[PDB]
RNA sequence: CGAGGCGCAGGCAGCCGUCGAACCGGGGAUUCCCGAAUGGGACCUCCCGCGGCUUAUGCCGCACUCCGGGGUUUAUCCCC
RNA sequence: CCGAUAGCGAACUAGUACCGUGAGGGAAAGCUGAAAAGCACCCCGGGAGGGGGGUGAAAAGAGCCUGAAACCGGGCGGCG
RNA sequence: CCCGAAACCGGUCGAUCUAGCCCGGGGCAGGGUGAAGUCCCUCAACCGAGGGAUGGAGGCCCGCUAGGGGUGCUGAUGUGCAGUUCGCUCCCGUGACCCCGGGCUAGGGGUGAAAGGCCAAUCGAGGCCGGAGAUAGCUGGUUCCCGCCGAAUCAUCCCG
RNA sequence: UAAGGUCCGGUGGAGCCGCCGGUAUCGCGGAUCCUGCCGGGAGUAGCAGCGUAGUCGGGUGAGAAUCCCGACCGCCGGAGGGGCCAGGGUUCCACGGCAAUGGUCGUCAGCCGUGGGUUAGUCGGUCCUAACCCCGCCCGUAACUCGGCGCGGGGGAAAGGGAAACGGGUUUAUAUUCCCGUACCGCGGGGGUAGGUGCGGCAACGCAAGCCCGGAGGGUGACGCCUCGGGGUAGGCGGACCGGCCGAUGAGGCCGGCUAAGCGUAUAAGCCCGGGGAGUGCCGUAAUGGCGAGAACCGGGUGAAAGCGCGAAUGGCCCCCCCGUUAGGGGGGUUCCGCCGAUCCCUGGGGCCCGUGAAAAGCCCUCCGGGAAUUCCGAUCCCCCGCGACCGUACCGAGAACCGACACAGGUGCCCCUGGGUGAGAAGCCUAAGGCGUGUCGGGGGAAACCCGGCCGAGGGAACUCGGCAAACUGGCCCCGUAACUUCGGGAGAAGGGGUGCCUGCGGGUGCGUAACCCGCAGGUCGCAGUGACUAGGGGGGCCCGACUGUUUAAUAAAAA
RNA sequence: GCAUGAAUGGCGUAACGAGGUCCCCGCUGUCCCCGGCCGGGGCCCGGCGAAACCUCUGCCUGGCGCGCAUGCCAGGGACC
RNA sequence: AGGGGCCAAGGGUGGGGGUGUUCACCCAUUAAAGGGGAACGUGAGCUGGGUUUAGACCGUCGUGAGACAGGUCGGAUGCUA
């Protein structure tokens, strides 16, 4: 007898919600249990007899904190490390990151007319070769040399 | 759908409903390029485009209007050079 | 007594021992019903495959009647090289004449035995034979073991030397490697030894190492007793 | 799938479902006591098949 | 094979025997295309035998 | 044979039968699909090349392999 | 000749239930009474269970003719 | 008299288990090391020397990723959860790797990285049926009563 | 004597003796006999061991620890959740029950009884062909329901290849299928016009295709391995705005804010094309490297995904304020801005090789064109009329629907592998969506001995034992440093020593402008301990064997074999 | 060398191993010598409910005996 | 301090190192570190190293299969009274 296992599911499929989530009022078991069609767990919808709890989230907070604190150098000593150092920074991945700057470089010099068709070919085969550290060494190294400054 | 592996006809996008119940579809292959073939080179004016929608698509994508579509214009080059000779002894 | 052996599988065609035939490469024809005399016939190589049960590079080749066939390749051929087939070919490498054609002392390969059949002698990777001596009645060629065998002039054979060669200077390097080589072939593998296998296995050798009776064996021997140094004139390295 | 029937194959089970029914009450009357049991009864789980 | 027989045996899934075209028994397999019982697919004649088994069915039934 | 029946199977209900049932004999109608299964394949289903005919759907007849005889571009291909 | 632990695999729901991938393998299961009158009516009981009354006769009351032994309760005699 | 086993043989039936072979697919967190190959600087006439980069190989390492295996505990169980299991620990974990579906090979045959292993709770020659009620000098059993007489367990011969 | 005969009482309610002559599937205590029935064992063991789950009110009912509702307390987090293949076969769904079934009760259920449900032009089957198979024919064999070749045909993947569709709505149960909306395949008409069977642009090239039966040819269909980089966006999160909620103080947090397939219009690195013309030879990529068979460098063209609009004010979320036993409803407002970080998916290079890595159906083009053409023709352009032969779709898909006889701790494919926190992580733990509390027997004894899992042990530090077996210890990460030996590759993560937390303030890198992260530095300071948990190698040396990796007695031997 | 020896391979060997054996350092309930704790059983109750196997049974010691006895024989213990 | 003998089992008669070892060998202690029986006590108690399975190697032997109380690594320990 007295399902209500069913209208359980369908409620399910109407609210859209899962099953744990539907609320039955207790005073009102009996009308639940006359309940049969979808339309009539739509009545008792309306009526607030069948409802939905809330989906949580959870709260980031604590990791709002970490991130502004690891975002200004902070809790990254030596004491809260847990990979290998190219691990946290792929060793490949960076200097594919550090050659296109120091190539990008000499290609806005190229265009702006400082350095000569002349120095950019020893820099930007300098700059495959890895003499640079980069951005401030490449400016020092031909700022030493005499065509960046010009 | 009831392929489950993702095998090579198989493979898929993310499909939304607004139902937000986020289903997956497959999705065609992505183009192999044609080639000349008397000189492999990808070719231009030749389309790129899955074998089934080149049957409800044009015609003008499947072409250019020089004579051999399928060879590169350049190998064509070679090819009228030969012909005239041929004609001419 | 004991099973049939190692040996008498193979020759039953059961699929273990069957090559396959399917990802395997073209065989040469030389095609006779053109015939050599009153010639017709240059081609084009179409494209250079690499056949795997040969284990040496092989030529698609276009015929200018319209028939396409592989002819095993030469040496330093070039992809749009012309290859000639007739006694009317020039004479260079990777040309196709008859043996009479061909001059004495030079390298050749692909030669028939049967005039027409489309070669069935030497067609290995950078190995060749030599013609030492040739008379309109007989034209003697010297093989790849050393070994001299007397053919028709009228065979066909190719000017040159096959592709493929130092194919053994290298070497096979770990049974991995090793075992990829024998799936693009058909090689029974991994095969052990009788000495350690039970007598049931095996005529020779019991359960420990030690062989039962003699290696040397019959020219008159049963099959499934055929095994070891199959009638060995001599055996060893010294006196 | 489904699977992923042949119709014969429907057919037949089909059958055997039909076979795997209690005979009436009437019959029963009729017989006055009486074949019952009915034999062949088959439980989808405790036995099997023909396919 | 031996024991372990409880963690081996996840096929049988797969069938490879059936109600027959021909006869009706459960063998006509799927995979040869021949019925055990009956022989239909293998040959045009019935599978009947000297031991027997088909007679005595047969036999049985009178 | 002939005055009750409606298989085994005593129920409930209703029915049929002298223009003679049930039953017994002889003859005839219908006799799915698979099967030697014959057009082809199949896990008892499915597809298809002709020709007849009704306006169409519907419906009727056909094509594996011998022998016997034909037809003809004598395709050895098709027809009785 | 045997007579239902027997005789046919099978007195019946048998070549069934069932087993085995398959080839193949394969049981058990008979008895009311004169008539079904196959349990109305009445008392009780949650009660589809069960008890009293109701049949010529219910150790004839529903696998119901008879109704053994092992064995189980109670009671009688004896011992304890 | 009855029963009793390991066989042998003949015709059949299995590769949905499992072994290898083939077609066509799929799976495998993360991390390390760092080859060839390529580049540059400084120092040397050259010979080379020092430094750094880039690239990225492996029947490679680490790994309780998934997955495969199964070393020790001789632990737990041992009429089980289980007719071959459990946990910790342990090996492998881009591969001579694992896996799915199709398909091939059958009993003195196959198959075997070969242990006499495996070929469907059956393998130093599978199972089914028939021969077959095999035959055994060998074990077990062989059932009503009564009356009368009442043993030998030795000899010769014998693949005994 | 006896084997056995005979009489009485009770029971039973139709067949039965004696004598004489016959005959036998003719007499039972044993056969680890065969079959059938039954007791003790026991009211015992099991109903425990694996990551140990329930509990209070209330509803229902004869009966409630295990049925339902709420609250409260947990596990699970690639699975105890979601979608599916095989396989099962009505287990699905409703109503009525509990004799049986469910490792216990049962009002529940997968049981019993009775009814009902799987709807397809556009999903897949079906088609193709693979490895391979069969048939006829040829032939063999004493012969076949046997046998291999050669011909000819036919069959062979419900994860290969392949024509076309999604969203929303509805049902007790079904749905990409029924409905609504939008879209569209194949064939077959019709009506127009490009089309004197295409016009127009030097060119790199323009679309409103190219009359036609036929066969031919040619591309694409079409396939091994692994990096790296380029794009797509599913989507994780901060800020701001709009509501709902929770709420010491009224803050902060939680939550809803969506956009489909189909179209139209745009893709762009590869790849061609003009101009130009390689000066110590220049230039690029993350990289190898290109170039005088066309550089550097300028304009073009050209072929994946992607954006917008249509689709779509809708629809679907989310609220508000009114109608009420009830039914059926009504009116409203929000439905948003960026910037930022990611699996996969698609596209170039590149590295590899004693695996050099199937076909065809179909398209697209081209050659020829049997014929019909100027009263013409044709319909790739539009728009429009008609139609859809056949099978399948339920549910499960699992620590109860599979298979193992069992609802068996077993073990069988995929997909979700990118939820949040963590941290190298598809790891652990915790936690979200989602699921469950039927990995189905409860309660009691503070529960003693004993047994399993596990925790801790002074002093001593293997004295135990065949043996340090078991167990312990080390432990993440960073820095320093690193022997013997050596096939120079390795040994090596040797070894040993140091450090590591929080806070406060800085600097560097990448970028764009203060995002998203990552790497360092200094000061202040607490604890016994900063990998505080979880995760997490003990090390060193000699010798024997076998080179290694792999394999091995599937199931007492993994080894030296 | 009771009874080695060179492809029925000899010797030697870096690297490698869930391989055999030995030593050292740390460490440690393996041990001296065990305790306490914790959770699941044990144990009781309620409901549920099997198996192995079954001539019988209150002995112990000696003697005897198929020479390795609860049952014979002699003592002793002996309430269920 | 011994040697040798009698009475006497009440009590005591150990710990380690090698070996699978009962025995025995050794070390340092000790009063002394006695011997033998109980299914060569003790596996419905443990342990399972050794003996005598099925894997393997060497030596010897043997034509060979194959063998060894020769040497050697590995090789399960059931039950609810």
């Amino acid at each position: 007898m007295n399902t209500l296992k069913m209208q359980r599911r369908i409620a399910a499929e109407i609210l859209k919600c899962g099953e744990n989530r539907i609320w039955i009022d207790p005073e009102r078991i009996d009308d639940v249990a006359s309940a049969i069609t979808r339309e009539d767990i739509k009545r008792l919808i309306k009526e607030g007899v069948i409802k939905k709890k809330p989906i949580k989230g959870q709260s980031r907070y604590r990791a709002k904190i970490r991130h502004e604190q690891k975002k200004k150098g902070r809790h990254r000593g030596p004491g809260s490390r847990k990979g290998k150092k190219t691990a946290r920074m792929g060793k490949k991945e960076l200097w594919i990151k550090t050659i296109r700057a120091l190539r990008k470089e000499l290609r806005k010099l190229k265009a702006q007319k400082k350095i000569d068709r002349k120095t950019y070919r020893m820099l930007y085969i300098r700059a495959k070769g890895g003499q640079f550290k980069n951005k401030h060494q490449l400016y020092l190294f031909l700022e030493e040399h005499g065509l960046l400054k010009k | 759908m009831k392929p489950m592996y993702r095998s090579r006809s198989w493979r898929r996008k993310y499909v939304r409903t607004p139902g937000g119940r986020v289903v997956i579809h497959f999705e065609r292959k992505k183009p192999k390029i044609a080639h000349c073939a008397m000189c492999g080179r990808p070719l231009n004016g030749i389309p790129r485009g899955r074998p089934v929608e080149m049957r409800k698509l044009p015609k003008t994508k499947k072409r250019p209007e020089r004579p051999m579509p399928h060879l590169c214009p350049r190998c064509m080059r070679k090819v009228m050079k030969e012909q005239i000779r041929a004609q001419l002894s | 007594m004991g099973k049939s052996l190692i040996q008498q599988r193979r020759g039953k065609g059961s699929p273990t021992f069957k090559s396959p035939s399917h990802r395997f490469r073209g065989a040469v024809k030389y095609i006779p019903l053109n015939y050599t005399q009153e010639k017709t016939l240059r081609g084009v190589v179409e494209e250079i495959m690499h056949d795997p049960g040969r284990t040496a590079p092989v030529a698609r080749v276009k015929f200018e009647n319209g028939i396409e066939k592989l002819i095993i390749a030469p040496e330093g051929l070039l992809v749009g090289q012309e290859i000639y087939i007739g006694p009317d070919a020039p004479i260079a490498v990777g040309n196709t004449l008859p043996l009479a054609k061909i001059p004495e002392g030079t390298y050749v390969y692909n030669i028939e035995g049967i005039p027409g059949d489309g070669g069935k002698y030497v067609r290995a990777g950078g190995t060749y034979a030599l013609v030492v001596s040739r008379e309109p009645d007989k034209v003697i060629v010297q093989l790849p073991s050393g070994e001299l065998k007397a053919f028709n002039p009228m065979c066909r054979a190719t000017i040159g030397v096959v592709a493929g060669g130092g194919r053994l200077e290298k070497p096979l390097v770990k049974a991995g490697k090793a075992y990829y080589k024998y799936k693009a072939r058909n090689k029974f593998w991994p095969t052990p030894r009788g000495v350690k296998m039970n007598a049931v296995n095996h005529p020779f050798g019991g359960k420990e190492h030690h062989p039962g009776k003699p290696t040397t064996t019959s020219r008159r021997a049963p099959p499934g007793r055929k095994v070891g140094h199959i009638a060995a004139r001599r055996t060893g390295r010294r006196k | 799938m489904a699977r992923n029937k042949p119709l014969a194959k429907k057919l037949r089970l089909a059958k055997a479902l039909k076979q795997n029914r209690r005979v009436p009450v009437w019959v029963i009357v009729k017989t006055n006591r009486r074949v019952l049991t009915h034999p062949k009864r088959r439980y989808w789980r405790r036995t099997k098949l023909k396919e | 094979m031996g024991s372990g027989t409880a963690t081996f045996g996840k096929r049988n899934s797969t069938p490879t025997h059936i109600r027959c075209r021909r006869c009706g028994r459960v063998s006509y397999n799927v995979k040869k295309g021949y019925c055990a019982a009956c022989g239909f697919g293998r040959s045009r004649r019935l599978r009947k035998y000297r031991w027997s088994k088909k007679w005595k069915k047969k036999k049985n039934a009178h």
